């Protein structure tokens, strides 16, 4: 315990190896540390490190934070195989200003300190209103077909479509930057809800199972193409061909034959539970050499947030739809449901990533929140409300207290 | 009112003014007395015993 | 400034001959 | 020898080990001096700092050095990592904000 060995980061990149004394106050050791590092470098041939005007040498973790210059190398929460780095921070002494007159010292102020509008975001704004004015337009014009069979509903929409996708194609081709990138993305994935309703409104008769078939369908198929093509905005792609292509299992199931949709609910769940086994495996399958390594690493990273999403929202909707306040053995999807809840809960710890625990973590909560809202909407009574509210707080309440405690 | 709002603008030219040579001055004093913390890093260049 | 402070810069100057 | 006797005199412990070694001289990085060489051939002047040690046979030193830009791994720490505590009584929070 005399003795600490850690890596020290210089200039430019080297790495160093050294053995460090464990009880000596840092700043004892930051002089002569610094001359070591400065006769390898010219031994090696590279520019030694030097100071810049008014400033100091430290020594930081590799996160920048600097250690205090006082205490021991024990002191801190330093262990041996760590690293550290050596830096020049420069002299932050300056004149302070000052301005009496309070209206031109208010606007030089505040002029300072927060950004002001430009012709970079004014297009964002406007390409994020007409997405969510079509969106809106393809609601009414589907809540009439709901109610009439007519072609009015897939006539209409046809040719929003064409024309909502047609601009997209100019953005595309035509764009050089990020920025312009953006827009482009946003106004292509307004295309897929006027083209999907178009089709689907397309079959006479009343709405049901057989319309269903048609229009998840071109929803996944118009998400899967776009997605390669396009090459970006991975996950929220992913997730809707995900949702899209199983709704159009059971929908040509229910179309063709189904005893019960109890069935079907029964059979989606059994495939999402096996599925989240899958994912990490279909994931990293679906993926100057560093470039393809960090490349190939980031695009694996999105596909499973997208891929667990997905599956997400199928379970709890599944789930609340087994559940039933009414039916037989109440009970028994009350438990079931419990432990089903306790896998996700327990397996969020096996991955890093925060968005997908927490994802994970969140989709639990979720689902005992939905059932017991469930089972107080119907079979309402003083006793129903009354114990649902009850659980409602006491189920969060003890488990961060169990966490922060 | 427009006599009064040509007076506050021409204070605020002189006020302009002021301040650079306010930071002419700042650039200057600092560069012959540093802060005692500083002093150390120095040792090396040539403003030692100046 | 504190005495160790003081001693680290006096070695670092003490190094220095004319 | 008077080493050990001036920490006496501070009320200090003298430098003592255990195994198969011997006592030198050593820089801030560990590397010993040479035992049989002038500290006017070696590079002292008047103000360094230098460690007394124990160096057991045992001992082994990397002695090899790597490039990577500083500026890139620093980033690298905080761009993605695990979970935090403090990031979870933040949830925690929010959830029981949730529910009620």
């Amino acid at each position: 315990p005399q003795a600490v060995v850690v890596g020290v980061m210089a200039g430019e990149g080297v790495q160093i190896g050294v053995l460090l004394d464990a009880n000596a106050p840092v700043s004892v050791m930051t002089d002569p540390l610094l001359k070591v590092v400065n006769s390898r470098l010219r031994e090696l041939g590279e520019a030694p490190l030097e100071a810049t005007g008014r400033g100091r040498w430290a020594l930081c973790l590799v996160d920048g934070a600097p250690l205090r210059a006082t205490q021991s190398l024990t002191e801190q929460d330093v262990y041996d195989g760590d690293r550290l780095w050596i830096r020049f921070i420069a002299d932050t002494e300056r004149r302070s200003q000052v301005i009496e007159h309070i209206s031109t010292a208010v606007a030089s102020d505040l002029s300072k300190r927060f950004a002001r509008i430009d012709p970079i975001v004014a297009v964002q704004v406007g390409a994020s209103m007409v997405a969510t004015g079509v969106v809106l337009a393809t609601g009414v014009l589907g809540w009439w077909r709901w109610h009439h069979n007519t072609w009015l509903t897939t006539i209409y929409t046809a040719v929003i479509g064409v024309l909502v996708l047609a601009v997209a194609m100019l953005l595309l081709m035509r764009a050089k930057t990020d920025a312009d990138r953006r827009v482009a993305d946003i106004m292509l994935m307004s295309a897929i809800m006027p083209v999907t309703v178009a089709a689907a409104a397309a079959p006479p008769g009343p709405v049901g199972s057989p319309q269903a078939v048609l229009g998840f369908g071109v929803l996944t198929v118009a998400a899967a193409l776009a997605l390669r093509f396009t090459g970006r905005r991975l996950g929220i792609y992913t997730t809707i061909v995900i949702i899209g292509a199983l709704t159009m299992l059971a929908a040509l199931a229910r179309m063709v034959a189904a005893t019960s949709a109890v069935t079907l609910l029964s059979s989606l769940l059994l495939i999402c539970v096996v599925a989240y086994h899958a994912a990490p495996a279909l994931s990293r399958r679906l993926a100057s050499s560093v470039r393809d390594v960090l490349l190939q690493a980031e695009r694996a990273r999105s596909f499973l947030s997208g891929l667990l999403t997905g599956l997400g929202v199928m379970v709890v909707v599944c789930m609340t739809s087994l559940c039933d306040p009414h039916t037989g053995q109440r009970w028994l999807p009350l438990i079931l449901a419990g432990f089903t809840s306790g896998f996700l809960l327990l397996r969020g710890r096996s991955y890093v990533d925060r968005w997908q625990s927490i994802t994970l973590a969140g989709t639990a909560v979720i689902i005992a929140a939905a059932v017991c809202v469930r089972y107080a909407l119907e079979l309402s009574s003083p006793l129903a409300v009354s114990i649902v509210a009850a659980i409602l707080v006491l189920l969060p309440a003890a488990g961060m207290a169990a966490a922060a405690h | 009112d427009a006599m009064r709002a040509q007076f506050m603008l021409m204070l605020d030219m002189l006020r302009e003014t002021a301040q650079e040579s306010a930071d002419s001055m700042d650039a200057n004093y600092r560069w012959f007395h540093p802060a005692p913390n500083t002093l150390a890093a120095a040792v090396g260049s040539p403003r030692m015993w100046e | 400034v504190s005495i160790a402070e003081a001693e680290e810069f006096a070695q670092k100057l003490a190094q220095w001959r004319l």
